[PDB]
């Protein structure tokens, strides 16, 4: 499920004007376009952090794991964070972070990259919540789900053995408690063999994380079709601003540069409208993901096909680039 | 005394540690009825 | 009953104190008006733009320029104002889609929490949803989510089942706890200890299949009334 | 149906419930208690 989008800020004097001409005085003839575009873009940038704060910041207490790890034969080594890696992620979330190929700004230094669209006035704002904080929200949710059950999402954290917690959660689907306590080793081995096949199913078929690749592909395609409209002349003599002043003369220079300015303003309005539509799609997806988190991770839902295909027992969240991955 | 603008790392919350054990459960003895406003 | 009624009245009386202060409680209803008023004030301010013409006023163009050259600049204002109206209508359609997506959630909440009880976690409050009370609001709705928040926890020693006569005794709707010496049966959400009898537990299997089983005597209400 | 101790349960004394009504509970053992 996608959660967040790449935040973009657009400068008018570097995109419409060529940042070295006197056409900024002609840009004030149109008026309050850029204020409305920057207000809509900052609203989208605020909503992209509000979506992450609604999805991942469910609890207010950061729960930790015990040092000795025995939960009745169950092996949570693929969802618990690995202390050997410096990112403090799990063994599954590293595979989720190495499959989404986005432009990470973690490089210290600053033949050109795809970030050369900043020179055309298209910057990228970093999110408020870093990946190391999403990985700590996910760890605090997992250390509450394993150690407490549903009690950490409805009040105070009440501890319970995990063999008794799964026997509690079997009663919610219509199965008595005697089936677990006589077949606990088979249940633990089935859970381990099902968690071990998750990483094998993610290291194949190359399309398991396509919903998080499509949003990055759309964010790249919108910027590409925004920087490709700068070479269009919109019916004028050229797409170069000073070449119109050097070729022709004042009376017919403004009849040939307003056709470029209005076209670039229309392309910017189209980009803002498409980003606003995509922001509504991602807001609906983030509301669905927050409802799924609250109803499957923080409890047990009796709904059919809401928390997986079958009778839902438990769900585990995983930190993903620009999204979230559930283990149903 | 001296009010100024300060920058800090965003705190995620309090650090809690649930005392998990093989033979320890927690059952409450009281309750609290709270009204939550949703607009 | 009186403690529950006193807590319910004291939880209602704090909503008045929380809504009389802090100056930003009804922000989501204020932003709906503040966005429409801003989109209208942007619409009245884009009429002062010339859009490449010599004047923004439509009256001092036809009395200034001749029928032919007046057109070139009347169309420059017409295609600018039509584009502004199109942008306003598109943003109003997006805002109407947002208000529709919020009103559908409000209608489903009014259906599932006011007209009934919802088992969904954190759908109608942080806790166990007991009731929901809607109130009238300008351009919106306000729900009062009565919840059940547990407090004053106490930790005991638990066990999966009880070995009485070589048989496994699993609880029906409870859980076994121990205060150090004895063992009881207790509800999952409130501490109410009871004697482990044959009516609270059921028999399934033997004493060597359950990992972590303990030894205790399982009572029965028949054999006291059968020996005498 | 008749209150027959299988449809109800016992919890505490009858002095804390506000609005209790005195009635009988039919134990289904004592008619069949020949021994
Ligand atoms: C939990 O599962 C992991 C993954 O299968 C186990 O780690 C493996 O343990 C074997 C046994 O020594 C090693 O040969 C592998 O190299 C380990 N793999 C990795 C990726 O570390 C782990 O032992 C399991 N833990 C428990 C308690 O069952
Ligand atoms: C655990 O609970 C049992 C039952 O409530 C306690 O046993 C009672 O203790 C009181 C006080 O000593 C006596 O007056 C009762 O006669 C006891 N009843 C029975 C049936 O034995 C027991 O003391 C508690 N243990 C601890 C450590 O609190
Ligand atoms: C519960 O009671 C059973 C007996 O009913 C205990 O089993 C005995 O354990 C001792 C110690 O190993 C053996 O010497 C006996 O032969 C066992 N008896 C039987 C019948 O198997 C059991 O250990 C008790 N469990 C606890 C936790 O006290
Ligand atoms: C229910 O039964 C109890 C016990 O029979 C009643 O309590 C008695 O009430 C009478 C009349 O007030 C008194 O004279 C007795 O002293 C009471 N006895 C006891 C043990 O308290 C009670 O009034 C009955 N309630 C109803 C509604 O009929
Ligand atoms: C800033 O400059 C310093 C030294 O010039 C360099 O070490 C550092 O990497 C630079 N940081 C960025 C983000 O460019
Ligand atoms: C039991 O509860 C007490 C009081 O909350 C607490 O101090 C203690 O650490 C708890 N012990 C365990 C093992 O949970
Ligand atoms: C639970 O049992 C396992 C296996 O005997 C043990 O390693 C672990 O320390 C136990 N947990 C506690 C809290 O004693
Ligand atoms: C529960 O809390 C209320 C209010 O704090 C108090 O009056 C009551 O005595 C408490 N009950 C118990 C059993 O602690």
């Amino acid at each position: 499920l996608p959660v967040s989008m790449t935040k973009t800020s657009v400068d008018c004097t570097m995109y419409i004007c060529g940042d070295s001409t006197e056409c900024s005085n002609l840009l004030l003839q149109y008026g309050s376009f850029c204020t409305q575009l920057k207000r809509a873009l900052t609203g989208i940038a605020v909503e992209q952090d509000k979506n992450t704060q609604e999805v991942f910041a469910q609890v207010k207490q950061i729960y930790k794991t015990p040092p000795i790890k025995y939960f009745g034969g169950f092996n949570f080594s693929q969802i618990l964070p690995d202390p050997s890696k410096p990112s403090k992620r799990s063994f599954i979330e590293d595979l989720l972070f190495n499959k989404v190929t986005l432009a990470d700004a973690g490089f210290i230094k600053q033949r050109d990259l795809i970030c050369a669209q900043k020179f055309k006035g298209l910057t990228v704002l970093p999110p408020l919540l870093t990946d190391e904080m999403i990985a700590q929200y996910t760890s605090a949710l997992l250390a509450g789900t394993i150690t407490s059950g549903w009690t950490f999402g409805a009040g105070a954290a009440l501890q319970i053995p995990f063999a008794m917690q799964m026997a509690y959660r079997f009663n919610g689907i219509g199965v008595t408690q005697n089936v677990l306590y006589e077949n606990q080793k088979l249940i633990a081995n089935q859970f381990n063999s099902a968690i071990g096949k998750i990483q094998d199913s993610l290291s194949s078929t190359a399309s398991a994380l396509g919903k998080l690749q499509d949003v990055v592909n759309h964010n790249a395609q919108a910027l590409n079709t925004l920087v490709k409209q700068l070479s269009s002349k919109f019916g004028a003599i050229s797409s170069v601003l000073n070449d119109i002043f050097s070729r022709l003369d004042p009376p017919e220079a403004e009849v040939q540069i307003d056709r470029l300015i209005t076209g670039r303003l229309q392309s910017l309005q189209t980009y803002v409208t498409q980003q606003l539509i995509r922001a509504a799609e991602i807001r609906a997806s983030a509301n669905l993901a927050a409802t799924k988190m609250s109803e499957c991770v923080l409890g047990q839902s009796k709904r059919v096909d809401f928390c997986g295909k079958g009778y839902h027992l438990m769900s585990f969240p995983q930190s993903a680039p620009h999204g979230v991955v559930f283990l149903h | 005394a001296s009010q100024s603008i300060i920058a800090y790392t965003m705190s995620l919350g309090a650090e809690n540690s649930v005392a998990y054990s093989n033979n320890s459960i927690a059952i409450p003895t009281n309750f609290t009825i709270s009204v939550t406003t949703e607009i | 009953q009186k403690l529950i009624a006193n807590q319910f009245n004291s939880a209602i009386g704090k909503i008045q104190d929380s809504l009389s202060s802090t100056a930003s409680a009804l922000g989501k209803l204020q932003d709906v008006v503040n966005h429409n008023a801003q989109a209208l004030n942007t619409l009245v301010k884009q009429l002062s733009s010339k859009f490449g013409a010599i004047s923004s006023v439509l009256n001092d163009i036809f009395s200034r320029l001749d029928p032919p050259e007046a057109e070139v600049q009347i169309d420059r204002l017409i295609t600018g104002r039509l584009q502004s109206l199109q942008t306003y209508v598109t943003q109003q359609l997006i805002r109407a889609a947002e208000i529709r997506a919020s009103a559908n959630l409000a209608a489903t909440k009014m259906s599932e929490c006011v007209l009934g009880q919802s088992k969904r976690v954190d759908f109608c409050g942080k806790g166990y949803h007991l009731m929901s009370f809607p109130q009238s609001a300008p351009h919106g709705v306000v729900f009062l989510h009565v919840t059940y928040v547990p407090a004053q926890e106490k930790n005991f020693t638990t066990a999966p089942a009880i070995c009485h006569d070589g048989k496994a005794h699993f609880p029906r709707e409870g859980v076994f706890v121990s205060n150090g010496t004895h063992w009881f049966v207790t509800q999952r959400n409130f501490y109410e200890p009871q004697i482990i009898t044959t009516d609270n537990t059921f028999v399934s299997g033997n004493c060597d299949v359950v990992i972590g089983i303990v030894n205790n005597t399982v009572y029965d209400p028949l054999q006291p009334e059968l020996d005498s």
